[PDB]
C-alpha cells in the first residue's frame, strides 16, 4: 504493497454490480465484477490469439496475425480457421474494454472523483468500434476490419487508405491530424512549463504559476492557464479520435471515389470556376 | 459456523435447498429440449 | 415460496440486464445496418483490405 | 500431503474460489474453442458429414 | 446535470496581471491587450502583454519575411488574380531546385532560387525563436525544458529541410511550401522508400504520437476528476501534497497496477511528447541515406512474410 | 551507405534501433524512479514496511526550495499521515475494504478523506493570498454568465440550505474557486465551485442535502482560507456523493 | 458434499444469483450463435 | 500461529474437506466425461 | 540445502505462491501449444491420420 | 529469527515443509505423464 | 575473493534474488528458442525424421 | 555497516545458502550439458 | 595505479556494479549474436557441417 | 602544462567521468563497426577467406 496514504481511501463502497461479492484488491488492483469479467475476457483473447499463432504456422510476435473472415462470408460467421477466431477475439476484445471502463467507473465512485477517465476511454472504444464493428456493418462484410497483427494491420490501413488514393485529403482526416499534432505540442509545453517551474535554475525557489503565466505571456502573448491547459488536453484528444472516427465512418459508405477529387467542388464554385490563371486553369 | 455473510448455518441450509430445487428444475428443462433436439437432428 | 421468487427476481434481474445490454447491441447494429443498405454501397463495394479473400 | 489445508490459513477463500471458478470456466471454453478449431474434432461438422446434412 | 467543469460557469475580471519582474527587461514587454470572453469561457480571458527584445525582433521579421515570399510567390502563380488565387490558395507551392542542381546555389529564382530565400527566412526565424524560447525562461530563473522539448521538434524540421536533403546531395529531396503539395511531398516519399509503415522509427514515432494523445487525455481527465479538491494546482499539490494528488494516484494504481506523482507525470508528458520528432527525425535521416526500400528491409527483419 | 551491414543484416538502421531500445529500457527506469517520490516505501494494512517493494528502488532524495519563505521539501522523506484514521479492516486478509467506524464525513476518511496540509493559505509570486473574498479583491467583478451571488442554493434532498452571499476568486488565475453560503443560523460555509451548479433561479448542489450543508468544516478567519481548510471542506463535499446517498432525490 | 450449502456463508447470495444469471444468459448467447453459424443447425434459414 | 487469514485449523480443515470433495466430483464428471469421448474418437 | 527453507523469511509466501501458479500455468500452455504447432507431435493430427479421419 | 515477512524460524520450516511435499507431488505426476509420452513417442 | 558475502551488505536480497530468477528464466528460454530455430538442434524435427513421423 | 542493514553474520549466512543453491543449480546443468554433448556434440 | 580505490568515494558501488553488470551481459550477447551471424563462427552449422546433420 | 589539475576545480569529476566513458564507449564501438562494414578490414571475414572456412 500500500501507498503510505493509501490506507484510509480503501473503503466499502461505490460499485455499480457485485456488492460486496468482488469488492477487493488483488496486489495494487482493484477487482470488481467488471474487473472479473476483464480478466476472463483479456486472458480468452490472449490465448485465443496464441492459438491462431498455431494454426497459421509461425511463433514469431510481429508475423502472427489473426485475420478477419473473407468478404464473401458478409456478416455470419465464419470458421475459426479463417475468420471465426477474428470474431470471438473481436468480442472478448469489446467485453475487456467495456469491462475496463465501467471497473474505471467503479473506482472513480469508490475515491469520490470525476467520471472523466472512463468518459474519455470511451471516445477509443467507440474508434475501434468504428474500424471493426460499425463499418463493417454498414459496408456489408466483416471482411472491411483490421486483422489482429503488429505489420498486417498496417497493412490494412495502406491498402484501405489507398482505395481512395492519397488518404491525406479526407477533410476530416485533416482536421483529426491537426488536433493530434496539436496535442502532442500541448503535451510538450505543458510539461515542460510544469517541470520548469518545479525545477529552477540550481539554487533557486520554486517558481509559482505566476511565472509559468508570465513565461508564456512573454513567448506567445496568451496564457490559457492550468485548468485551461487540461481542458484544452482532454478536449484536443477527444476532438482528434471523434474526427478520425468521423472520417473513416463516411469513407467507403457515403464517399466511394478519390478524395483528392472531393476538392474540386471549391475550384468549380461558379464565380471562379472559369477563370484562366493559377492551377486549375 | 464460519461466517464472511451473516448467514446462519439454518439459514444456508434452507436457501441451498431453494436452490437446488430450482438448478435440478433448470437441469431438467435444458435436458427435454436437448432431447427434443436430438430426436430431430443427432449431433453424434 | 418467498424464498423461491426471491432466488428467480435475482437471477431474472441478472439475466435481464445483461439481455437488455445484448438486444440494445443488437438493436444500434441493425440500425447501422439499415443506414448502410439505403446507400449506395453494393454499387461502390470496395475492394478487400486484406490478403483473405 | 496431510498438511495440504494450511492453504486456507494463507490465502483467503474468497478470492481463491473466485479465481479457481474463472480459471476452470475459461480453461473449459478455450479447450472446446480449440477442439471446435480442428477438423478432425469439431463435432458438429463430424455430424454434418456423418449424416450428410452438408 | 452535473458540472464537468470543462466550461466555466462564471467568469470573473479584475486588473490585468502584468507579470512577474524577476530579471525580465520590462522595458521590452508590451502592454496587456483585451480581455476576451470567448476564450474565458474556456481558459484565461486575458491577451498580453507580449515579450519583444533582439531575439523577438529578429524571429518576427524572418519569419514575416518568409510569409511575405511564400505569399508573393502565390500571387505570381495565380496571375495577381485575387479570384484565382482565393480558388487555388491550397493548390499553389514553392517547390525546391530540381534534382539536376544538386546543393548548389544557382537555381533560377521560378526553379528553386526563391525556395532557398524562404527557407532561409525559415531558418533564421526557427533559430531565433528558440533562442528566443530559451532565453525567456533564463530570465524568469525558470529551468529550460521548453527549449529542449522544442529541440526535438527542430530535430525533425531540420533533417526534413536541411539535413537530410545535404545527406542525399540534392535541395529536391526537401518540402515544398504550400498545402496540397507538402501532403504530395509526404505520399511520394512514403511511395520512394518502399513502405513508412515498415520503418521502425515511423512505428516509434506512431507510438509516441498515439501515446501523446492517450497520456494528455488521461492527465486532462485525471486533472478535472480531481479539480473539485484543486487539482489542477499542480505546482502546489508538489510541494504540499493533498488529497487531489493521492487520489488522482490511487485511482490510477487501483486501475493499472502502478501511478505517478504530481511532477513525475509531467516527464512522462514531455517525454513522450518529445520522443515523436525525436524518433521522427531519426526514421527520416535513415530513409534513402540507409534503407532505400523498407518492406523489403522488414521483410529481411522478421517484420514481413518472405 | 544503402545495404552496408557489419554483420548478418545489421545495418545503420539495425544499430539505431537496438541503441533505441537499450534508452527507452533507461528512461523508463528513470521515469518510473522519479515517481517514487511520494507514497513509497510500501506498508502492510497496520502500517509497517511491507515484504515487497517492488523491483524499483527508491530514488536518491531531491529537495525544493519554497518561494515565500516556506521552508524546503525533501523528497522522498519521512511521511506525515499520523492523524487518527476511523477505519476497522474487515478481514483478517490483506486487500479488502476498511469500514468506517463512525461518521465517515466527519472522521475524513473514504471519498471524504483528506490530507493534513500546512495551515497556511496559499500564496501567489508577489507573497499576497491566492484566494480572496471577491468583495475583499480590489476591482474584481463577475463578467460573464450568470452571477450566482444573491441565489438560493438547493442541496440534494431538493430543499434550500442557504443563500450565496459572496464569490471567493482566485487572483493570479482569475477565476472563481469557492460560493460563499449563508446557512440558516446565520453562519456562512465555502463550496468549491467545480461541485455546484449554477442555474437561472438557483444553485444546485449534487453531493450534499440540505442537512449536511451545517457540517461542512468552517474556516477560522472569515476573510482567509487555509490548505488545510480547503483539503478539508473539499473532502468533505465529495465524501458527501457517497455518504449523502440515503438522500437523493427527495 | 452435504456441505456445500456453506458456500452461502461465504458469499452473498443476493449477489451470486444476480451474477449466476448473467453468466446463464451469456452463455445461452454464445451457444446459441455458435449453432446459428453452422449450416447443419442454423434453423432461421 | 500464522494466521494470514484468520482461519482456525479447524476451520482451514473443514473447508479443506468440502473443497476436496467438491474437486473430487468435478474431477470424477470430468473422467466420465473423458472416458466417453476417448470411446466415441480416441485420440491415441 | 538445510536452509532453503529460509527463503520464506525473505519472500512472501502470497506472493511466491501466486507467481509460481500463474508461472506454471503460462509455461504449460505454452510447451502444450508448442507441440501443437509441430506436426509430429500434434496428437489431434496424429490420431487424425492413424484413424482415417481426414 | 530475523526477516522480511516476519516469519519466525520454526513457521517457515513448516511451510517449506508443505511446500517441497507439493512439490514433490506436482513432479512425481509429471515424471509419469513425461514417461508415458516417451513410451508412447519418444523424442531422442 | 573469501568476502563476496560482502555483497548482500550492499544490494537488497530480494531485489537481488528476483532479478537473478528473471534473468535465468529468461537466457534458458532464449537458449531453447535459439537451439529449436537451427535445423540441426531442433530436437522434435530430429526426432521426427528419425523416427520417420512425416 | 553496508547500505542493506544486514549484519556481517547475516550477510555470511545468507551467502552461503545462495551459493548451494548456485551449486545445485551448476551441477544440474553440468549433467544437462554432458548429456547433450554425448547425445550430439556441437564441436 | 595504486590509488584507483579512490573510485569508490566519488561513485555509487551500487549504481556503478548494476551498470557494470548491465553492460558487460549487453556486450557478451552483443558479441554472440555477432559470432552466431557470421558462417564461419556459428558454432551450430559448424557442427552440422562437420557431422553431416542438415 | 602543469596546471591542468585545475581543471578538477572547474567541472564536476562523477559527470566529467561518465561523459568521457560514454563518449569513449560510443567512440569504440562506432570504430569497431565500420571496420566490421568495411570488407578489407572484417577480421572475422579475412580469417574465414585464409583459412577456407567458408
Ligand atoms: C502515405 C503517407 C505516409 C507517411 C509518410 C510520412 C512522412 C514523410 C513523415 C511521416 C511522419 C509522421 N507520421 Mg507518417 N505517413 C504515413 C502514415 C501515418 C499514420 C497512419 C495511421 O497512416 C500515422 C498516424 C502517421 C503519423 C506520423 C507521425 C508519427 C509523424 C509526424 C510527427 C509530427 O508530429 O510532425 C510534425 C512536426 C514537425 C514537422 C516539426 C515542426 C517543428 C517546426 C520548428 C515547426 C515550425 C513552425 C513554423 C515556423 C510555422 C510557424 C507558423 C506560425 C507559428 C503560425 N503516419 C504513411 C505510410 N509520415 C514524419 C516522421 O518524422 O516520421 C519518421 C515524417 O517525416
Ligand atoms: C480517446 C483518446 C485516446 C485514448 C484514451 C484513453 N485510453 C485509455 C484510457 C483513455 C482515457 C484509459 O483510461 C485506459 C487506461 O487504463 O489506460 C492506461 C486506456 C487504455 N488505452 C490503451 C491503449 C491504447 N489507446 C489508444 C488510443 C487512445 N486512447 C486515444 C488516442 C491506442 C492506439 C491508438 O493504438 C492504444 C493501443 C490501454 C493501455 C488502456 C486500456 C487497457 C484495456 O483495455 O485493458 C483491458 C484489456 C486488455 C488487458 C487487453 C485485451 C486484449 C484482447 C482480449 C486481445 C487483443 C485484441 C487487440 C484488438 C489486438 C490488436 C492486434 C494488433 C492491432 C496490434
Ligand atoms: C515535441 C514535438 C512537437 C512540438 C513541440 C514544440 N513546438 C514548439 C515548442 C515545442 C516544445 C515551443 O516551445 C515553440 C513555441 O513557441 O510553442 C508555443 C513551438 C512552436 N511550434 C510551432 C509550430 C508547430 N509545431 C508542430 C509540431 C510539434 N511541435 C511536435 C508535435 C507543428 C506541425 C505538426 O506542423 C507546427 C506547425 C510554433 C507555434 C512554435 C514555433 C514558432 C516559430 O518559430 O515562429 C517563427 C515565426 C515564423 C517562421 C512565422 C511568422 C509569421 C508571421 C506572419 C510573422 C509576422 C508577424 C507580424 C509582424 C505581426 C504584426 C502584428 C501587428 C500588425 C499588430
Ligand atoms: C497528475 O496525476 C496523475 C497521476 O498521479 C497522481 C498518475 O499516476 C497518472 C497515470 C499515468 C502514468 C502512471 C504514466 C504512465 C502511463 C502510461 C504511459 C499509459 C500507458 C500505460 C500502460 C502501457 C500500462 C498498461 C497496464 C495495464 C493496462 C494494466 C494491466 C491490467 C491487467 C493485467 C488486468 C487488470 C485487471 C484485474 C487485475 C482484475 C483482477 C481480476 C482477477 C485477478 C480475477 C495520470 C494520468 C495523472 O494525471
Ligand atoms: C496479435 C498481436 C501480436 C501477437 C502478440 C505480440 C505481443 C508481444 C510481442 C511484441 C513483439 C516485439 C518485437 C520486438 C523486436 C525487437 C528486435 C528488433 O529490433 O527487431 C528489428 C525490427 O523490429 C521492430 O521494428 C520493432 C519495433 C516495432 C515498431 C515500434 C513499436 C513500438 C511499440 C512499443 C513502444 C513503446 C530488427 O531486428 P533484427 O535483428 O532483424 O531482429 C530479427 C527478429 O525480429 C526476427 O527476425
Ligand atoms: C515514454 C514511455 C512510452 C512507452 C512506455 C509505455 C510502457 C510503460 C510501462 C511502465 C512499467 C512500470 C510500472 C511498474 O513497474 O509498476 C509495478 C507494477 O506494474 C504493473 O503491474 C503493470 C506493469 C505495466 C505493464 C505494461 C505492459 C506493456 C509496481 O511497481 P512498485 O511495486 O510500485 O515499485
Ligand atoms: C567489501 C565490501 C564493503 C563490499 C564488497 C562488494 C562485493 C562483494 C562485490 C562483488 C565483487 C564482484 C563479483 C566483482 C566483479 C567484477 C567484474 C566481473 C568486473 C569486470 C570488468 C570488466 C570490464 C571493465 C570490461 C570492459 C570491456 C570493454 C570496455 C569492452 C569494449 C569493447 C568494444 C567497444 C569492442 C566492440 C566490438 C565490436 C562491436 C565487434
Ligand atoms: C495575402 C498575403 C499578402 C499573403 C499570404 C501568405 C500565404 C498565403 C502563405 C502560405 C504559407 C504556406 C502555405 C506555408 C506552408 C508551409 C509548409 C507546409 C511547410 C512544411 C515544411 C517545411 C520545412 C520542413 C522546412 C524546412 C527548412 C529548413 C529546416 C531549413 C532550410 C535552410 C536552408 C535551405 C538555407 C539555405 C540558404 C542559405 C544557406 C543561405
Ligand atoms: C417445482 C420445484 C420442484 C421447485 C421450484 C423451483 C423454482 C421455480 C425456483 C427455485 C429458485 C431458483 C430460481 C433457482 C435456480 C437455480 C438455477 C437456475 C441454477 C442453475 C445453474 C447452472 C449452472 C451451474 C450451469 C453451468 C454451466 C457451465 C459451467 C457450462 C460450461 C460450458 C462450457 C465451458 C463449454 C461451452 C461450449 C463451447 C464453447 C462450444
Ligand atoms: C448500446 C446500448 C447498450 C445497452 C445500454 C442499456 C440498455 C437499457 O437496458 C435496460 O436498462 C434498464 C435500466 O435502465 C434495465 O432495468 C429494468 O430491468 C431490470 C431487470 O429486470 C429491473 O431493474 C427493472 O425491471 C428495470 O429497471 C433493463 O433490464 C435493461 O433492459
Ligand atoms: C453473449 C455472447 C458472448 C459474450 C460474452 C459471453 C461469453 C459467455 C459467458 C462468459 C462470461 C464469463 O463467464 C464467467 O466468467 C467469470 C469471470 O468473468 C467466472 O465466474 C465465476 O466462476 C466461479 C464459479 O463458481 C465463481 O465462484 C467465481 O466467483 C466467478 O468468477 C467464470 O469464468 C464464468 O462464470
Ligand atoms: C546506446 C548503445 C549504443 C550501442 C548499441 C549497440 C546495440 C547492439 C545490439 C546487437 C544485437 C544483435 O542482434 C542480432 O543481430 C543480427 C544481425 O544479423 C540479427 O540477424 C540475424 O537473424 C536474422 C533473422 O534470422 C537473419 O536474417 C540474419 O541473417 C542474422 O544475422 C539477429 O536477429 C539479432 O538478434
Ligand atoms: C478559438 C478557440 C479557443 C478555444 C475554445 C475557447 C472557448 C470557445 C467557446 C466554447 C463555448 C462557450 O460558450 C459559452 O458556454 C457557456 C457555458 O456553457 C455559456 O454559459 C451559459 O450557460 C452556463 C451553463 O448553463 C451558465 O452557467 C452561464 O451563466 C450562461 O451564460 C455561454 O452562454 C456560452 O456562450
Ligand atoms: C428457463 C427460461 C429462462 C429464460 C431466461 C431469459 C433471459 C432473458 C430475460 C430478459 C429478456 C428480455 N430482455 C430484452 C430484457 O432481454
Ligand atoms: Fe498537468
Amino acid at each position: 504493497a500500500l501507498l503510505s496514504f493509501e490506507q484510509k481511501y480503501r473503503v466499502p463502497g461505490g460499485t455499480l454490480v457485485g456488492g460486496n461479492l468482488f469488492d477487493f484488491w488483488v496486489g495494487p488492483f482493484y477487482v470488481g465484477f467488471f474487473g472479473v469479467a476483464t480478466f476472463f475476457f483479456a486472458a480468452l483473447g490472449i490465448i485465443l490469439i496464441a492459438w491462431s499463432a498455431v494454426l497459421q504456422g509461425t511463433w514469431n510476435p510481429q508475423l502472427i496475425s489473426v485475420y478477419p473472415p473473407a468478404l464473401e462470408y458478409g456478416l455470419g460467421g465464419a470458421p475459426l480457421a479463417k475468420g471465426g477466431l477474428w470474431q470471438i477475439i473481436t468480442i472478448c476484445a469489446t467485453g475487456a474494454f467495456v469491462s475496463w471502463a465501467l471497473r474505471e467507473v467503479e473506482i472513480c465512485r469508490k475515491l469520490g472523483i470525476g467520471y472523466h477517465i472512463p468518459f474519455a476511454f470511451a471516445f477509443a472504444i467507440l474508434a475501434y468500434l468504428t474500424l471493426v464493428l460499425f463499418r463493417p456493418v454498414m459496408m456489408g462484410a466483416w471482411g472491411y476490419a483490421f486483422p489482429y497483427g503488429i505489420w498486417t494491420h498496417l497493412d490494412w490501413v495502406s491498402n484501405t487508405g489507398y482505395t481512395y488514393g492519397n488518404f491525406h485529403y479526407n477533410p476530416a482526416h485533416m482536421i483529426a491530424i491537426s488536433f493530434f499534432f496539436t496535442n502532442a505540442l500541448a503535451l510538450a509545453l505543458h510539461g515542460a512549463l510544469v517541470l520548469s517551474a518545479a525545477n529552477p535554475e540550481k539554487g533557486k525557489e520554486m517558481r509559482t504559476p505566476d511565472h509559468e503565466d508570465t513565461f508564456f505571456r512573454d513567448l506567445v502573448g496568451y496564457s490559457i492557464g492550468t485548468l485551461g491547459i487540461h481542458r484544452l488536453g482532454l478536449l484536443l484528444s477527444l476532438s482528434a479520435v471523434f474526427f478520425s472516427a468521423l472520417c473513416m465512418i463516411i469513407t467507403g459508405t457515403i464517399w466511394f471515389d478519390q478524395w483528392v477529387d472531393w476538392w474540386q467542388w471549391w475550384v468549380k464554385l461558379p464565380w471562379w470556376a472559369n477563370i484562366p490563371g493559377g492551377i486549375n486553369g | 459456523d464460519l461466517g464472511y455473510t451473516g448467514l446462519t448455518d439454518e439459514q444456508a441450509q434452507e436457501l441451498h435447498s431453494v436452490y437446488m430445487s430450482g438448478l435440478w428444475l433448470f437441469s431438467a428443462v435444458a435436458i427435454v429440449a436437448h432431447l427434443a433436439v436430438y430426436i430431430w437432428r443427432p449431433w453424434f | 415460496t418467498n424464498l423461491r421468487l426471491w432466488v428467480a427476481f435475482q437471477m431474472m434481474k441478472g439475466a435481464g440486464w445483461a439481455g437488455g445490454v445484448f438486444f440494445g447491441t443488437l438493436l444500434l447494429i441493425g440500425f447501422f445496418r439499415v443506414v448502410g443498405r439505403m446507400l449506395p454501397i453494393q454499387e461502390n463495394q470496395a475492394p478487400a483490405p486484406n490478403i483473405t479473400g | 500431503m496431510s498438511k495440504f489445508y494450511k492453504i486456507w490459513m494463507i490465502f483467503d477463500p474468497r478470492r481463491v474460489f473466485v479465481a479457481q471458478g474463472v480459471f476452470l470456466f475459461l480453461l473449459a471454453v478455450m479447450i472446446h474453442l480449440i477442439l471446435l478449431s480442428t477438423p478432425s474434432y469439431n463435432w458438429l461438422e463430424i455430424s454434418a458429414a456423418k449424416y450428410n446434412r452438408v | 446535470a452535473e458540472y464537468q467543469n470543462i466550461f466555466s460557469q462564471v467568469q470573473v475580471r479584475g486588473p490585468a496581471d502584468l507579470g512577474m519582474t524577476e530579471d525580465v527587461n520590462l522595458a521590452n514587454r508590451s502592454g496587456v491587450g483585451p480581455f476576451s470572453t470567448l476564450l474565458g469561457w474556456f481558459g484565461n480571458a486575458q491577451l498580453g502583454p507580449i515579450y519583444l527584445g533582439s531575439l523577438g525582433v529578429l524571429s518576427l521579421f524572418s519569419g514575416l519575411m518568409w510569409f511575405f515570399t511564400i505569399g508573393i510567390w502565390f500571387w505570381y502563380q495565380a496571375g495577381w488574380n485575387p479570384a484565382v488565387f482565393l480558388r487555388d490558395l491550397f493548390f499553389f507551392s514553392l517547390e525546391p531546385p530540381a534534382p539536376e542542381y544538386g546543393l548548389s546555389f544557382a537555381a533560377p529564382l521560378k526553379e528553386g532560387g526563391l525556395w532557398l530565400i524562404a527557407s532561409f527566412f525559415m531558418f533564421v526565424a526557427v533559430w531565433s525563436w528558440w533562442g528566443r524560447t530559451y532565453l525567456r525562461a533564463q530570465a524568469l530563473g525558470m529551468g529550460k525544458h521548453t527549449a529542449w522539448a522544442f529541440l526535438s521538434a527542430i530535430w525533425l524540421w531540420m533533417v526534413l529541410g536541411f539535413i537530410r536533403p545535404i545527406l542525399m546531395g540534392s535541395w529536391s529531396e526537401a518540402v515544398p511550401y504550400g498545402i496540397f503539395s507538402h501532403l504530395d511531398w509526404t505520399n511520394n516519399f512514403s511511395l520512394v522508400h518502399g513502405n513508412l509503415f515498415y520503418n521502425p522509427f515511423h512505428g516509434l514515432s506512431i507510438a509516441f504520437l498515439y501515446g501523446s494523445a492517450l497520456l494528455f487525455a488521461m492527465h486532462g481527465a485525471t486533472i478535472l476528476a480531481v479539480s473539485r479538491f484543486g487539482g489542477e494546482r499542480e505546482l502546489e499539490q508538489i510541494a504540499d501534497r493533498g488529497t487531489a494528488a493521492e487520489r488522482a494516484a490511487l485511482f490510477w494504481r487501483w486501475t493499472m497496477g502502478f501511478n505517478a506523482t504530481m511532477e513525475g507525470i509531467h516527464r512522462w508528458a514531455i517525454w513522450m511528447a518529445v520522443l515523436v520528432t525525436l524518433t521522427g527525425g531519426i526514421g527520416i535521416l535513415l530513409s534513402g541515406t540507409v534503407v532505400d526500400n523498407w518492406y523489403v528491409w522488414g521483410q529481411n527483419h522478421g517484420m514481413a512474410p518472405l | 551507405m544503402v545495404g552496408v551491414t557489419a554483420f548478418g543484416n545489421f545495418d545503420l538502421a539495425s544499430l539505431a534501433i537496438y541503441s533505441f531500445w537499450i534508452f527507452l529500457a533507461g528512461l523508463i527506469y528513470y521515469l518510473q524512479t522519479e515517481n517514487m517520490r511520494e507514497g513509497y516505501p510500501l506498508e502492510n494494512e497496520d502500517g509497517t514496511p511491507a515484504a515487497n517493494q517492488g523491483p524499483f528502488p527508491l530514488p536518491k532524495p531531491k529537495t525544493f526550495i519554497l518561494p515565500h519563505g516556506r521552508g524546503t521539501l525533501t523528497v522522498p522523506g519521512p511521511e506525515s499521515e499520523d492523524r487518527p484514521i476511523a477505519l476497522a479492516r474487515t478481514a483478517v486478509s490483506e486487500g479488502f475494504p476498511h469500514a468506517p467506524t463512525g461518521d465517515p464525513m466527519k472522521d475524513g476518511v473514504g471519498p471524504a478523506s483528506w490530507v493534513a496540509r500546512r495551515d497556511l493559505p496559499e500564496l501567489d509570486g508577489h507573497g499576497h493570498n491566492k484566494i480572496k473574498p471577491m468583495k475583499a479583491a480590489a476591482g474584481f467583478h463577475v463578467s460573464a454568465g450568470k452571477n450566482p451571488i444573491g441565489l438560493p442554493v438547493r442541496g440534494c434532498d431538493l430543499e434550500i440550505a442557504g443563500k450565496v452571499v459572496d464569490i471567493w476568486v482566485d487572483i493570479p488565475e482569475q477565476m472563481a474557486r469557492f460560493l460563499e453560503v449563508e446557512l440558516k443560523d446565520g453562519s456562512t460555509r465555502l463550496l468549491p465551485m467545480q461541485m455546484v451548479k449554477v442555474q437561472s433561479n438557483r444553485v444546485h448542489v449534487n453531493a450534499l442535502s440540505s442537512d449536511l450543508f451545517a457540517g461542512i468544516p468552517t474556516i477560522k478567519s472569515p476573510t482567509e482560507v487555509t490548505l488545510l481548510e480547503e483539503d478539508k471542506i473539499c473532502g468533505y463535499v465529495a465524501g458527501g456523493l457517497m455518504y449523502a446517498a440515503p438522500k437523493r432525490k427527495s
